[PDB]
RNA sequence: GCCCCUAAGCGUGUGCUAAGUGGAAAAGGAUGUGCAGUCGCGAAGACAACCAGGAGGUUGGCUUAGAAGCAGCCACCCUU
RNA sequence: ACCUCGAUGUCGGCUCGUCGCAUCCUGGGGCUGGAGCAGGUCCCAAGGGUUGGGCUGUUCGCCCAUUAAAGCGGCACGCG
């Protein structure tokens, strides 16, 4: 589940503000 | 047995609210309110550290001498709103009191001494209500256990109550019950 | 020598240290030697 | 801390040399050199001592204080009295002899083994069971002693091998 | 196991698991207790294991109060089945726990043994808890 | 440990000295518990046997003119004391001193005056 | 420096005194001939002892203790007692016979009076789990 | 967002981190380190290291061969 | 039910490989209720090696004779 975790966590960047499409 | 009032400082809360209370609580201060027959609910910030220190030294039930901007008042802790988790005191209630004034209060009861070994002593009511003067309030009173016979109950009416204090609770409120220590084949037989 | 996530002083002759970045418990008893991993 | 707080005695026959943070000690047994840590300070107390002092109580200097103190003490004692280790053998047929300046062990291997004493270290057997290792350096004597000690597996059953002098091996007995 | 004798409705929604425990946050029956710090579903399996753990550790005489009851049923639809065809049949029981609620309470003479039995119980629970004493 | 028992024991030793005339002081380290049993068999029938901290009784040695034994705190002290005539305990100190030769007579305190280790046999025979 | 206790009707048994001495370089039957003199004074008492056998086979045994339950047998005639104390107050021992028995009980003690010895008798009996009367 | 790629700060002041943590994760383990809060003793000399001991009643009574203090029960006794 | 139904050929075997290590053998160890011989368990280690048959469509599996050993897996359950 590395791909899912690592895609899902890049929403927590400063430029995304804790949100991103498809979580 | 007069108890010397404890001397805190307090100052009138400029403006009220949850934001103001949170800020004051953040600066190491406790929001509180004076009331009583002083007929003026007066909103007072007081030092959190000193409040906790005096509550440690003299329990929940202790007279204070509040210095409100120079005016000198006698107060008694009525209630403390405390957080369930962070355990910090959030709010305090202060009845105004003066000498020679009976007041109803709740005093903790701490069982003292060792019991007879074959059985365990267990308290159901840790607090007993008493009527007593402002200065003569006992912060705690003891109940005797010294090698009781087989399991028996104890109620508020047979306690060595202090002088100048009066029981309020109905005398048949159980406080400490000696119950026989569960055997090996009795302890794990309850709970499912 | 155990290699487990949790290391504890099994007996009172054991003692816990940090050696080379690892928490270890070291005793005079060879059986109690034990480190984190 | 407290150990790093007292100065090191220097005897009336042993002369010291300080340059920069480097120093050397010279005595009857030989000579030695040593380097002292950076934040620590080393001073020649002319009243007969070498004072090691930490400027502050930060954990690094708090740590290097006693370290440097013990290094200087070991340097001086090694140059004055030297460092010697007594070490014994146990078992039947486990024997020790000499060959030149080297010391030879016959401990039940199908071949003999023998150790060449490196620089500043002199082996000296006093009995086929008892031998000693001596040197000007405390660390070298201990290291070569440990190297000797581990020429056999530990023996908790019969104890046979190379033990230290004052060492009490642990021993568990198999049921047969 | 702790099972209610009957519930009026046997298929409820999942208990809302937010907020701080408002009711039941004090130690009242015994002198030492285990007091929670995280939201969870404490099933009767966890409760039974923890109670047996405390009883095994103290093993002599002392009162254990399980002042939480598992009376809320979580259902589970049978395996290998697709979505749909209605809600499943209830097959485990739960207490809804908030951060703040005293879960287990103990009365025992000494201190260290009581603390150790309480932490032995804590290890069997799906949450972080702490040992809390009868006094402020 | 607090100042309370410090002071109470200071008073204890000071007051037990007051009513005793036989005062021979000694250093004893190195004799077994059963050996002290033998000594209190042979001496406890007349005396009491105590020890004092080399510091706590520095000021406990000031109420009388017992200021003269502060300078003999070199070696953990201990005293056997008889309340009667001074002549009793001096024999038993030698009786319990000969059997090891490792119990030293730290000195004496006679007529309320402090004396070295040499002059205990000077007065003990007399 | 050791101690032993021997029953008055046993013949060098292996359970109680098997490893009692063999590791200390002590004899057996010669120790029997030594310790029978002191065991057989009373003819009706099992005897304990403080044993001190020197490294070179010179046993120097001296009495230490009297037996406790076995002499309560002779004190009351009671056969034995229930192993669980503090509920059966079915045992009674008096003080005047203690004054009788002190002069054979005070022989090896370290007090300066009789209060201490009479009181340690009382304390031993109270430690058995009963009172003294 | 501002060392170079790559536009703009190897910005200033005070602190923290030694893990390349920053630049993934749980129950749980842990003398890492900084700060704050109380508590026990402590120059009448305490914690460590160093020595003399650690006794008399007295191997307390339980099923067994010995429970003696070190399987498993009953709990917390005097003399120096 | 997210791409593919104006076509992404579907099991096993063959040929040929390639990578991981969660190690089957060989190599280095710590603890043992490890005397030795031989083991048990954990740790480190991926360089090379890792058989031929009977039964069955077989994978799986059962067995036969060996072997230092006859490892487990990913690659469109690799490879038409
Ligand atoms: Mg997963
Ligand atoms: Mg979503
Ligand atoms: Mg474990
Ligand atoms: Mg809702
Ligand atoms: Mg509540
Ligand atoms: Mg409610
Ligand atoms: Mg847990
Ligand atoms: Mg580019
Ligand atoms: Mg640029
Ligand atoms: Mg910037
Ligand atoms: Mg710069
Ligand atoms: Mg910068
Ligand atoms: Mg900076
Ligand atoms: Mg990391
Ligand atoms: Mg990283
Ligand atoms: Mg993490
Ligand atoms: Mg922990
Ligand atoms: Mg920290
Ligand atoms: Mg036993
Ligand atoms: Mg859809
Ligand atoms: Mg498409
Ligand atoms: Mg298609
Ligand atoms: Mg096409
Ligand atoms: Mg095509
Ligand atoms: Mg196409
Ligand atoms: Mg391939
Ligand atoms: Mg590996
Ligand atoms: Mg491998
Ligand atoms: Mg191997
Ligand atoms: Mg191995
Ligand atoms: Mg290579
Ligand atoms: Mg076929
Ligand atoms: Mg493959
Ligand atoms: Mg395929
Ligand atoms: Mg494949
Ligand atoms: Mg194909
Ligand atoms: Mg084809
Ligand atoms: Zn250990």
């Amino acid at each position: 589940a590395k791909r899912g975790r690592k895609k899902r966590d890049r929403k927590h960047s400063k430029a995304n503000h804790g949100k991103r499409p498809n979580a | 047995t007069a108890n010397i009032p404890n001397k805190l400082t307090a100052n009138v809360r400029t403006r009220t609210g949850k934001g103001a209370s949170r800020q004051a609580r953040r600066d190491g201060k406790v929001p509180a309110v004076l009331y009583g027959h002083g007929t003026d609910p007066q909103h007072l910030e007081l030092n959190a550290r000193d409040f906790a220190a005096v509550l440690r030294s003299h329990g929940t039930n202790a007279i204070l001498t509040l210095d409100i901007e120079g005016t000198e008042q006698l107060a008694l802790t009525k209630a403390l709103d405390v957080h369930p988790i962070r355990r910090n005191i959030q709010h305090a209630d202060l009845l105004v009191v003066q000498r020679g004034e009976k007041v109803t209060v709740e005093v903790t009861v701490l069982v003292e001494g060792d019991a007879t070994p074959g059985t365990l002593v267990t308290q159901d009511a840790n607090t007993i209500e008493i009527e007593a003067e402002a200065l003569s309030i006992p912060e705690q009173l003891t109940v005797s256990v010294e090698g009781v016979e087989a399991g028996t109950q104890i109620t508020a009416g047979q306690i060595s109550l202090p002088e100048g204090v009066n029981l309020i609770s109905d005398p048949e409120l159980l406080v400490v019950n000696v119950v026989e220590a569960p055997s090996a084949e009795a302890l794990e037989e309850e709970g499912a | 020598m155990k290699v487990n996530p949790s290391v504890k002083p099994i007996c009172d002759k054991c003692r816990v240290i940090r050696r080379h970045g690892r928490v270890m418990v070291i005793c005079s008893d060879p059986r109690h030697k034990q480190r984190q991993g | 801390s407290r150990i790093g707080k007292q100065p090191v005695p220097v005897p009336s026959g042993v002369d010291v040399t300080i340059n920069g943070q480097n120093l050397s000690v010279k005595g009857p047994k030989g000579t030695l050199t040593l380097d002292v840590a950076e934040p620590i300070s080393v001073s020649r107390a002319e009243d007969g001592a070498i004072v090691v002092t930490r400027p502050d109580d930060e954990r690094r200097s708090r740590s290097l204080h006693g370290l440097s103190r013990t290094l200087i003490a070991n340097l001086v004692t090694g140059v004055t009295e030297g460092y010697t280790q007594k070490m014994e053998i146990f078992g039947v047929g486990y024997r020790v002899q000499l060959k030149g300046q080297n010391l030879e062990f016959a401990l039940g291997y199908s071949h003999p083994v023998l150790i060449e004493a490196p620089e500043g270290i002199t082996f000296a057997v006093e009995s086929p069971t008892k031998f000693s290792v001596s040197g000007i350096d405390k660390q070298k004597v201990g290291q070569i002693s440990a190297v000797i000690r581990r020429l056999r597996r530990p023996d908790p059953y019969k104890g046979k091998g190379v033990r230290y002098e004052g060492e009490q091996i642990r021993r568990k007995v198999g049921k047969t | 196991m702790l099972i209610p004798r009957k519930v009026k409705h046997r298929k409820q929604h999942h208990p809302e698991q937010r907020g701080i425990a408002s009711g039941g946050t004090s130690v009242s029956f015994g002198d030492y207790g285990i007091q929670a710090l995280e939201h969870a579903y404490i099933t009767n399996r966890q409760i039974e294991s923890a109670r047996i753990a405390i009883n095994r550790h103290i093993k002599r005489g002392g009162k254990v109060w399980i002042n939480i009851f598992p009376d809320r049923p979580l259902t589970k639809k049978p395996a290998e089945t697709r979505m749909g065809s209605g809600k499943g049949s209830p097959e485990w029981w739960v207490a809804n726990v908030k951060p703040g609620r005293v879960l287990f309470e103990l009365s025992y003479p000494d201190e260290k043994t009581a603390r150790d039995a309480l932490t032995r119980a804590i290890h069997k629970l799906p949450i972080k808890a702490r040992i809390v004493t009868r006094e402020e | 440990m607090a100042k309370a028992d410090k002071a109470t024991a200071v008073a204890d030793i000071a007051e037990q000295f007051k009513a005793s005339t036989a005062t021979v002081v000694t250093e004893y380290r190195g004799l077994t518990v059963a050996n002290l049993a033998e000594l209190r068999r042979a001496l406890g029938d007349s005396a009491t046997y105590t020890v004092a901290k080399n510091t706590l009784v520095k000021r406990a040695a000031s109420e009388a003119g017992i200021e003269g034994l502060d300078e003999l705190f070199a070696g953990p002290t201990a005293i056997a004391f008889v309340k009667g005539e001074a002549v009793d305990a001096a024999k038993a100190i030698k009786k319990f001193a000969k059997d090891n030769k490792a119990l030293v007579i730290k000195g004496g305190y006679m007529d309320g005056k402090a004396l070295s280790v040499a002059d205990v046999e000077k007065i003990a025979d007399l | 420096l050791i101690k032993l206790q021997i029953q008055a009707g046993q013949a060098n048994p292996a359970p109680p005194v098997g490893p009692a001495l063999g590791q200390h370089g002590v004899n057996i039957m010669e120790f029997c001939k030594a310790y029978n003199a002191a065991t057989e004074s009373q003819r009706g008492n099992v005897i304990p002892v403080e044993i001190t056998v020197y490294e070179d086979r010179s046993f120097t045994f001296a009495l230490k203790t009297p037996p406790a339950a076995k002499l309560l047998l002779k004190a009351a005639g009671v056969q034995k007692g229930s192993g669980e104390p503090h509920k059966t107050k079915v045992a009674k021992v008096t003080w005047d016979q203690v004054r009788e028995i002190a002069e054979t009980k005070k022989a090896d003690l370290n007090a300066n009076d009789i209060d201490a010895a009479a009181k340690i008798i009382a304390g031993t009996a109270r430690s058995m789990g009963i009172t003294v009367e």
